[PDB]
């Protein structure tokens, strides 16, 4: 008899968990998998590995379906039949192929169907090389990271994380009059994802988080050891660091019934002489920050704050990519050298700074957009 | 035992008998019940039936389409299942329920003996648009999962497609007997015959398709722009495509705000022309079941703009409402309410509850939003009664919030910022479609707009090129294009509110009115009022101002005021139902206070001279002032506030006529 | 570097009403009639299936008359058109004998099994040799002589696996028909077909050439094949006269049964074959499928 | 043999019927005579291939039904309705056949004319008249109607094969040398061939909706229909909604139609050695009009003989008795915008740029241009887009533009990308929609600079050139214009001299005949009768407005008057 393989009746989906370096420590166990490497490293004798590589998120693609394998009705024979898919393109199955088709003369005709066949949610993520990791004179480097499954949306740009997955290869991109021999892509299948920084959204009060808390509530006097701990390299300027702590935390936002909003962020300017590493308070803040988005008067331009229309090829549409003020949503928006700026800028923060939204109405696009940032 | 369609778990003769319970005997006050809303149960509406009185009177209009509240469902009690059924298998059970309304249909007529024939009930197909089906997630928070699923989404349209033929029925002709068939098509395909079917002829490959005897039906791609309730972290808003079909097609015109619920849709793209490879990466749409253009929070769209689409509407008897239906109840409100003698300060108050004061400006915008009457000439002239307002201010004077009001209240505006916009953005541009690849024309801010407010923060800020769009809006209410796409005339509507600072973001008493604004005398003449609104320090205004704004903090969730619901339906009927004429009484004294004003402009830029546009202007203030109070004649007194209003805008008490100067003790009260 | 996709089927739903012309229908009346029917009080075929089976001849011996007895469509397409039946009852036969081969050698305590013979005797009238009519080609015909000549034993190919000569790709030929006389009816591919069939996701303009392919005798699987030539008995013929005689073909167990001089019944296909007198002009020969020794010499 | 269609043979029967036994009462005498009669009879002098039906004749037959089977089933029915036109041109005028001809029914006066936006799906196929603005047109190109074949193997020749939109080949082959039924070939030159042309609509401006772009709809003119649409006018075409093959909808969501071909009643066999052919069904709406008519672009032929035959005896006496007036010349200049309060020496300068002066080239050719130009400027409100929204709105073939919306080649002329095609198009710009009219310009000093070098191009060279990619071309502008233009800071400054308020080039103001200076003066008498009067307009709409000549009327006189070379 034929069966329903197990492949098309399961509900769920399996990811590896590296091994901690500490667990690997106690067993004198020497993990591959646990150690973070960089994007430069990651050379064709760790294909196939479950291997670990830290950087920033650059690029995140949309969630789509991608079909592992297509299912198709056939009237004459009322079978069900199913073709894998493990490409970016497929031919579908015209004619039937089952059992009974097969014997006879008069084979079925198939229609494929949606809801029998099965989908994984798909992304498609860049990771980038981080500063530190890339040699001198050398420009950072980016990897592809495919998300499948339960992991989608685990990954943001501007996200320094630790993605363990398993590093594959593809099918050969690129002119084929430059490829040699049997040249291949390749593409990090993810397993696992730690962040670096924490999001505020995703803190939940589990058990080991409490004692944590009441510990630093019993030590007392959190507000001044927060503050004064914040750029702890900076002598004095107490109140700056105290209104540091406040730009972190924040008010409450702010909702009428009629649907007017305050906003609960707060905005601090840092303005004075030159020599008071306020420039050192603004990338401590913007380190502490989760979603901190440092940016420079002249180097980050309008289109750099705002948005771009740009294609996605990969899922093949265009699609409004954000600039600084968007990566820092929800965040802090880390602007030195405030008073460089032109003044397109300046009409943007403006916006920004109260409706905490960017109105753009050009040839491109027309859009409002959510800039929810805290601007320091 | 129980019959269940393979992949679902509906069985047909359960959901037909669930649901034709539901017909039969669901009432509204179950859905006042759902909704913890005891206090607001009343008879006449509740315990009557209600879908059968719905069934009775789309017998009687002849209308096919019936509008099912699926929170109705999970009202009643059979049907809770059935609720969850509709969502997770709508082509199933939308079928289903199509068979029991026709059955219903029939049912109706045989039950009570009426004359109404079974032929023409029969031949009839019916069918059901459900709606209101669940929370409206994010787009792109839908999982693979979630494909062929009943979901909402709330959108603006920026284009549509031209109505595509759907080939539904395929004709073909032998080549030598011409013998024809039709062949209805089945799931996207069509079978060619290879031979003719006749005895006497059986030429193989002899039969060919004739494209224009075959039957085609309506199809329509339309590109909305989705506007969810809960946007996550760095989420930029994006496009997607919903497609609509038969009577649907060419409901949704570009610009408007639209609640779109249908089944969640994913297809294989062919990755080239020639070839028959597919990708493996899905694509996304919406394939659209109702669609919902009318919002109890704002306004409903302009009619005049809408009448011959009104009649095509018809035409095409898709039964799309553009306008909420007003019953004799509130109707009777409304009249009631209009004979208030407070009516004025009533509606002005009403309008940002949250916004302390300003009610002089709250006046100019309540009659911006009633705007003054149409006119159109039978030999083709056009009059429009659209007001627009500049509101030049000290900063933290609520205009920014006063904008954002204004922007959820109307039915179609567009919210723009200075220098977050260009000249080409605001009127029409040409993008190439991702779908087609093809160079589409797509409307810009002002032309979206249309039939609404475009409201302008930062205005002193935008460029003298961008600002020069506006004249011909503000004039004619239209935009003449001469570029290499479009030579056209296309009409812009769109009253324009403007909030805007001085030149050294604060207002200077030492310069002049006309320095402070920094407008150029062609734009701001064009502007019906201007109001100058100053920030004045007193111990009574700054104390009540300081309350009111921590009033709003005592509560998690924050005189009488009218609910927004009934304001809206009350200038909706008001614009729909009211078109003041000026009368002789209203003419003489609209002259002689223009000539006053032509006259204490003689003295001796400093100050703003009187203009004919501020006759015009005074003209369209009355005629909203008229409309407003449901009057059906403009007479003296809605002159003489239209003339106050402006006045007091600008607040010309304050200044001295000869030197421009306004000082802010010796006259002003905040 | 990824692997095939796999294509595989589950039946759901009824599909649509059976037909008796279908394939899947003949081969499952065939079964019934293997496994259903009575002689007197037994089940002469399903034992004599399971006696083979443990003998190991794979093959069933059929009577026609009992065809007559259990069911007449199959009976009329088998002898219309035997060509596209017989396959269908011998698929029946290896179907059964699959059921009785694993049910019986993991009980009374790895394996392939073929695709059985069709052994088939009638005991109709017999048509005479010169009375063969155009009427009776691709049709079952019994008929009566004397075998005059028996060939040597040629080796046909039931399984081949082929290798393609520089692209290295690998496919496997079984052949079922070994009805065919002078003609390659079944022959190795013209061009390699790893091109059309697009296995692998690399797939690494490159040509193979015309028949690339070579057998790889060490795991191809072979039959035996037997020429025979009937005549007409020499006790009935006409006097000025040669005797006319007959090419016929065997396979399997229906060799060496048989030696020359032997006066046999043979049920078979009156078949055609073109031989490189006439512009469409075929030689008669039949296709063996059952001999019967009217006598047996000692 | 072939079986026939019966409702088409009844049709036929009824349309053949129909071409003789209609009559209609003389309107001079009350004689019962028969048009159509008459139309053959004088299509067989003038050797005429298009036969003009009104629909209203046709609806008012029987019942009705064969009107509304003729407009449902158009493309059905069509061929019966030719068959029936060549028989009962046979039973009268035998000498039409001959020459064969090939005969074009054209219907017109339809009951209803349909907007672009309200074609939809269920008429295609169907008479039907829609109305739009001729914004392109093509080359007048021959169609493959009758081809000719010869049979690769046969090499015989075949003739008179019918194609039925996109290219066809027979397969029937009456030469009994073949057995090959695929392979053919065409010759060109002994093929038959009938006019094309392709010209695109769009839009009109009142039938636009609120918020949506305006959309284009390509419509096929043959036969006696070619070239009779000109870009930028206003035309009614009756014709048949048609479905054209378009291979745009393959990335476009939702499910496309296939087409397979049905495989049940094939005997095949698995003796060795599966492969189908499936085509796409993605069609877009395209029209084919067998009747155009250009109605007027305004709300409402150089020689004055054949002006004056145009004109009914009872209009050429109304107009002689406007000639005959001793002051006509005053109810002209008052007759010019009436919404527009004093201001006359702008109504008399846009009545001579109306009237237009006479075009003059010397032995040397240097061309003397008789088109007047007309700048109007001052100081804010002072109705000076008035004049031009009369202008646009009254003037023929006059377009309207505004400085900052226009672009240098959406003033003159367009080289256009379509659809990715390697082809490109010219589409006119509006000095070229304005050709022999007034282009009306406002907001003049808005317009960028580079605009204002090509539209003086125009101006001085009275031509546009294209020089763009692959196309070449010498374009005609002939064409007033009348622009309004506003002063730098607003007001017009009294210190200053004219160039000093204008930013325009001086190029662009040495080529106006005139400059309007209009100031704005506060004046209580003045003031009170213009309020009075601007709001009697708001009050009273159309009969506030008291001209002396009605707008039919003043067109028609300065149409005649235009034709006088003083
Ligand atoms: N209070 C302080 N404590 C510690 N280091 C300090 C302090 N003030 C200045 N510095 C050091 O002095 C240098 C000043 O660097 P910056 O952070 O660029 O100062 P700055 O305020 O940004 O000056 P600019 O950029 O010219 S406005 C750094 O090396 C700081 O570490
Ligand atoms: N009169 C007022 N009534 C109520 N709330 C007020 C008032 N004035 C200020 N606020 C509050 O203070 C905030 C200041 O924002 P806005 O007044 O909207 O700024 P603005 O008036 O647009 O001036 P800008 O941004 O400098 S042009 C508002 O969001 C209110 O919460
Ligand atoms: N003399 C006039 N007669 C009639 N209406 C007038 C007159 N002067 C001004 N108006 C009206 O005042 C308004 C001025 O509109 P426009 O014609 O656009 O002014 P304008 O002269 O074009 O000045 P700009 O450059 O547009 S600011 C319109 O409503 C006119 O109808
Ligand atoms: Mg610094
Ligand atoms: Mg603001
Ligand atoms: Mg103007
Ligand atoms: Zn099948
Ligand atoms: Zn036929
Ligand atoms: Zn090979
Ligand atoms: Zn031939």
């Amino acid at each position: 008899t034929e069966l329903f393989p197990p492949n098309l009746t399961r509900r769920y989906f399996l990811y590896f968990k590296p091994l901690s370096q500490n667990c690997a420590r106690r067993y004198r166990k020497k993990a591959i998998s646990s150690k973070p490497l960089s994007v430069r490293q990651i050379k064709g004798d760790f294909l196939g590995q479950l291997i670990t590589v830290r950087g920033i998120i650059t690029r995140v693609s949309d969630v789509k379906p991608a079909v592992e394998v297509i299912a198709y009705t056939c009237d004459q024979c009322g079978y069900e039949v199913f073709q894998e898919v493990n490409s970016r393109t497929f031919t579908p199955l015209s004619e039937c192929t089952s059992e009974e088709c097969s014997q006879n003369q008069t084979k079925g005709q198939l229609f494929m169907s949606t809801r029998a066949s099965k989908f994984s949610a798909f992304q498609e993520c860049k990771i980038q090389e981080l500063s530190q990791q890339v040699p001198v004179g050398h420009i950072p480097r980016s990897l592809n990271i495919h998300v499948n499954g339960t992991l989608v949306r685990s990954l943001s740009p501007g996200d320094i994380v630790d993605v363990t997955g398993i590093f594959l290869p593809a099918p050969y991109t690129g002119f084929k009059a430059l490829k040699a021999g049997l040249l291949t892509e390749t593409y990090l299948e993810a397993q696992f994802v730690r962040q670096h920084k924490k999001k505020f959204a995703s803190f939940s009060l589990t058990s080991d988080v409490e004692e944590r808390v009441m510990e630093l509530i019993t030590s007392g006097d959190v507000y001044n050891r927060l503050a004064k701990s914040i750029a702890p390299e900076i002598y004095g300027n107490l109140d700056v660091k105290k209104a540091l702590l406040l730009l972190l935390v924040g008010g409450v936002d702010k909702r009428v019934g009629d649907g007017m909003k305050i906003r609960g962020d707060i905005n601090v300017c840092l303005m004075g002489d030159p020599g008071v590493a306020k420039s050192q308070l603004l990338k401590a803040i913007c380190k502490i920050s989760p979603r901190g988005v440092y940016t420079t008067g002249k180097g980050s331009s309008g289109v750099g704050l705002t948005a771009a229309v740009m294609k996605d090829p990969v899922t093949d549409e265009m699609i409004l990519e954000g600039g600084a003020l968007v990566l820092a949503d929800n965040g802090i928006c880390c602007i030195d050298e405030f008073d460089k700026m032109d003044e397109s800028d300046r009409t943007a923060i403006h916006e920004v700074m109260e409706q905490q939204t960017i109105s753009i109405s050009k040839a491109g696009i027309n859009t409002t957009l959510n800039a929810r940032t805290s601007i320091l | 035992p129980l019959r269940i369609i393979w992949g679902t778990n509906v069985s047909i003769q359960e959901c037909t008998t669930n649901f034709r319970n539901f017909l039969m005997s669901f009432k509204y006050k179950f859905r006042k019940i759902l909704d913890e809303r005891e206090e607001f149960i009343n008879n006449t509406t509740d315990e009557e039936l209600y879908y059968i009185k719905q069934l009775n009177e789309m017998r009687e209009l002849g209308t096919s389409n019936l509008n099912l509240d699926a929170r109705n469902l999970l009202a009643y009690k059979q049907t809770e299942d059935l609720y969850h059924q509709l969502l997770n298998y709508p082509q199933e059970v939308i079928s289903i329920m199509d068979q029991t309304i026709k059955d219903c249909m029939v049912s109706l007529i045989v039950d009570n003996n009426l004359d109404y024939d079974l032929d023409e009930i029969e031949t009839k197909f019916y069918k059901v648009r459900p709606y209101n089906v669940g929370s409206c997630k994010g787009m792109r928070e839908l999982n693979p999962n979630d494909i062929d699923k009943l979901i909402n989404l709330k959108g603006l349209v920026l284009r549509s497609t031209p109505v595509i033929p759907d080939m539904k029925v395929a004709f073909f002709k032998c080549n030598v007997c011409d013998h024809t068939m039709a062949v209805e098509i089945d799931r996207g395909v069509i079978q060619e015959p290879a031979r003719c079917e006749r005895i006497d002829c059986n030429e193989p490959n002899s039969m060919s398709l004739i494209h224009n005897r075959c039957s085609f039906a309506d199809k329509q791609v339309i590109k909305l722009q989705e506007t969810p309730d809960f946007v996550p972290d760095g989420q930029t808003p994006h496009s997607i495509s919903l497609c609509v079909y038969d009577e649907l097609v060419d409901s949704c015109r570009a610009g408007d705000r639209i609640e779109v619920t249908g089944t969640f849709r994913s297809i294989p793209i062919r990755a080239n022309s020639r070839q028959r490879v597919l990708k493996s990466l899905y694509k996304t749409y919406v394939d659209v079941v109702h669609v919902k253009k009318v919002s109890d929070k704002r306004l409903d769209v302009d009619t005049s703009t809408i009448e011959q689409e009104l009649m095509q509407n018809k035409v095409d008897h898709n039964e799309v409402e553009e306008v909420r239906q007003i019953t004799d109840q509130d109707l009777a409100k409304i009249r009631e309410v209009a004979a208030r003698e407070d009516l004025y300060s009533l509606l002005a108050r009403s309008i940002a509850p949250s916004i302390y004061e300003l009610e002089d400006v709250k006046k100019g915008i309540l009659l911006q939003l009633f705007g003054g009457t149409n006119k159109t000439f039978t030999k083709g002239g056009r009059y429009r009664g659209d007001i627009n307002i500049l509101l030049c201010g000290d900063p933290s004077t609520s205009k920014s919030q006063i904008l954002q009001y204004v922007h959820k209240i109307t039915p179609r505006g567009v919210y723009t910022s200075g220098k977050g916009s260009s000249a080409v953005g605001l009127t029409a541009y040409i993008t190439r479609d991702v779908d087609t690849k093809q160079l589409v024309l797509e409307s810009g801010a002002l032309v979206l707009s249309d039939g609404g407010v475009c409201c302008i923060d930062e205005f002193d800020k935008m460029s003298d090129s961008t600002r020069s769009v506006l004249h011909e809006v503000m004039e004619q209410q239209t935009i003449s294009i001469a570029k290499a796409g479009i030579i056209t005339t296309l009409n812009a509507r769109s009253s324009i509110l403007a909030s805007a600072n001085p030149i050294g973001s604060r207002y200077n008493p030492n310069l002049p009115v006309t320095e402070n604004i920094d407008l150029p005398p062609p734009l701001l003449s064009r502007f019906d009022l201007v109001y100058l609104v100053l920030d004045k320090v007193d111990e009574k205004n700054d104390r009540e101002l300081a309350k009111h704004l921590t009033n709003l903090y005592l509560e998690d969730k924050p005189d009488d005021v009218l609910p927004v619901e009934f304001l809206t339906m009350y200038i909706s009927y008001a614009k729909e139902h009211i078109h003041p004429i000026i009368t002789e009484a209203a003419k003489t004294e609209l002259v002689r206070a223009y000539v006053g004003m032509r006259k204490m402009g003689d003295d001796s830029e400093k100050r703003i001279t009187a203009t004919t546009r501020q006759l015009e202007s005074m003209i369209r203030l009355a005629e909203a002032h008229a409309k407003m109070k449901l009057k059906n004649v403009v007479e003296l007194e809605d002159v003489q506030e239209a003339v106050r209003l402006i006045r007091s805008a600008i607040k010309d008490y304050a200044t001295d006529p000869k030197t421009g100067k306004i000082d802010m003790n010796l006259v002003q009260t905040g | 570097s990824f692997d095939r996709p796999e294509i595989y089927s589950a039946p759901v739903l009824q599909g649509e009403s059976p037909n008796d012309d279908d394939n899947t229908e003949i081969i499952k009346s065939f079964k019934n009639f293997i496994l259903e029917f009575r002689l007197d009080s037994q089940f002469i075929y399903r034992d004599q299936l399971r006696n083979n089976i443990l003998v190991k001849n794979y093959s069933l011996t059929v009577n026609m008359e009992h065809l007559i007895g259990y069911n007449e469509d199959i009976y009329k397409k088998l002898s219309d058109e035997p060509s596209d039946i017989i396959p269908l009852f011998e698929t029946a036969i290896t179907q059964v004998a699959k059921r009785i081969s694993i049910l019986s050698r993991a009980q009374s305590a790895l394996n392939s099994l073929p695709t059985f013979q069709l052994i088939l005797n009638s005991n109709a009238n017999q048509i005479p040799l010169r009375d063969l009519d155009s009427e009776h080609v691709s049709k079952i015909v019994r008929l009566s002589g004397i075998i005059i000549s028996t060939s040597v034993l040629s080796s046909r190919a039931t399984y081949l696996s082929i290798m393609c000569r520089n692209c290295r790709h690998t496919t496997s030929i079984t052949i079922n028909n070994f009805n065919s006389i002078t003609g390659n009816t079944v022959s190795l591919p013209r061009s390699c077909l790893s091109t059309i069939e697009s296995e692998s996701s690399m797939a690494n303009k490159k040509n193979c050439g015309p028949d690339p392919y070579i057998i790889i005798h060490e795991s191809s699987k072979f039959i035996d094949q037997q020429f025979l030539k009937l005549q007409e008995i020499p006790e009935l013929v006409p006097v000025g006269e040669m005797p006319r005689n007959l090419t016929m073909t065997c396979d399997r167990y229906l060799t060496n049964k048989v030696i020359p001089g032997t006066r046999v019944t043979i049920v078979g296909i009156y078949s055609i074959y073109n031989s490189k007198s006439g512009v469409a002009i075929r030689t008669p020969y039949i296709k063996i499928l059952g001999i019967q020794s009217d006598v047996e010499t000692s | 043999k072939k079986v026939d269609d019966v409702t088409g043979e009844k049709v036929r029967e009824a349309f053949e019927q129909f071409l003789e036994d209609f009559s209609v009462q003389s309107t001079d005498t009350g004689e019962v005579e028969k048009v159509y009669r008459a139309q053959i009879e004088f299509m067989k002098i003038y050797d005429l291939n298009t036969i003009y039906i009104d629909y209203q004749h046709l609806s008012m037959r029987e019942n009705g039904a064969l009107a509304m089977a003729i407009s449902e089933q158009y493309y059905r029915f069509l061929p019966f309705l030719q068959k029936g036109l060549r028989r009962v041109v046979r039973k009268y005028a035998p000498e039409l056949l001959n020459t064969e001809r090939v005969f074009q029914i054209s219907f017109f006066n339809l009951p209803t004319v349909h907007r672009i936006r309200d074609i939809r799906s269920e008429k295609i196929g169907s008479l039907l008249s829609i109305s739009g603005t001729v914004t392109r047109t093509s080359e007048v190109r021959p169609e493959l109607y009758k081809a000719s074949f010869t049979c690769d193997m046969c090499r015989a020749i075949v003739d008179n094969v019918e194609q039925s939109f996109k290219y066809t080949e027979p397969t029937f082959c009456p030469n009994p040398s073949c057995e090959n039924r695929a392979f053919w070939t065409l010759n060109v030159t002994r093929s038959r061939f009938l006019d094309w042309q392709k010209v695109r609509i769009q839009e009109n401006a009142n039938e636009i909706p609120t918020g949506s772009m305006p959309r284009t709809l390509d419509v096929i003119l043959r036969g006696d229909s070619v070239e009779r649409a000109k870009p930028g006018d206003r035309c009614k075409f009756t014709g048949v909604e048609i479905v054209v093959p378009d291979v745009t909808q393959l990335g476009l969501p939702g499910v496309k139609p296939s087409s397979t071909l049905d495989t049940r009643g094939i005997s095949k066999t698995t003796e060795g050695l599966r492969s189908l052919g499936v085509r796409d069904l993605t069609y877009k709406i395209s029209f084919l009009a067998c009747h155009v008519i250009s109605i007027g672009s305004n709300i409402g032929e150089r020689d004055q003989e054949v002006f004056l035959n145009s004109l009914s005896s009872d209009e050429i006496n109304e107009l002689k008795e406007m000639v005959k007036d001793e002051h006509i010349y005053d109810k002209l200049v008052r007759s010019i915008a009436p919404a527009v309060f004093g201001h006359e020496a702008v109504k008399k300068g846009i009545l001579l740029q109306m009237l237009g002066g006479v075009h003059k080239s010397t032995v040397e050719g240097i061309k003397l241009r008789g088109d007047i130009n007309i700048c109007v400027v001052g100081d804010p409100s002072t109705s000076k887009s008035q004049f031009l929204k009369y202008v646009v709105g009254f003037a023929p073939r006059s377009v309207y533009t505004s400085g900052k919306a226009s672009s240098a080649a959406g003033l003159t002329a367009a080289v256009v990308r379509d659809e990715e095609g390697g082809d490109y198009t010219i589409e006119a710009g509006a000095l070229m929609l304005a050709d022999n009219g007034i282009c009306c310009i406002d907001e003049f000093d808005k317009m960028d600079i580079s605009d204002q070098v090509a539209i003086h191009e125009a101006m001085e060279q009275q031509t546009i050139s294209i020089a763009k990619a692959g196309i070449h071309a010498t374009l005609n502008a002939r064409t007033s214009i009348l622009a309004a233009a506003n002063p730098v800071g607003g007001r017009y400054n009294r210190k200053l001299s004219l160039r000093g308020n204008l930013n325009m080039t001086a190029p662009i103001m040495s080529r106006f005949d005139l400059f309007f200076v209009i100031l704005d003066d506060c004046n209580e008498k003045i003031d009170t009768e213009l309020a009075s009067h601007i709001v009697d307009l708001h009050m009273k709409r159309d009969e506030a407005i008291e001209p002396p000549f009605s707008a039919e009327q003043l067109r028609r006189y300065i149409k005649y008057a235009r034709t006088f070379k003083p």
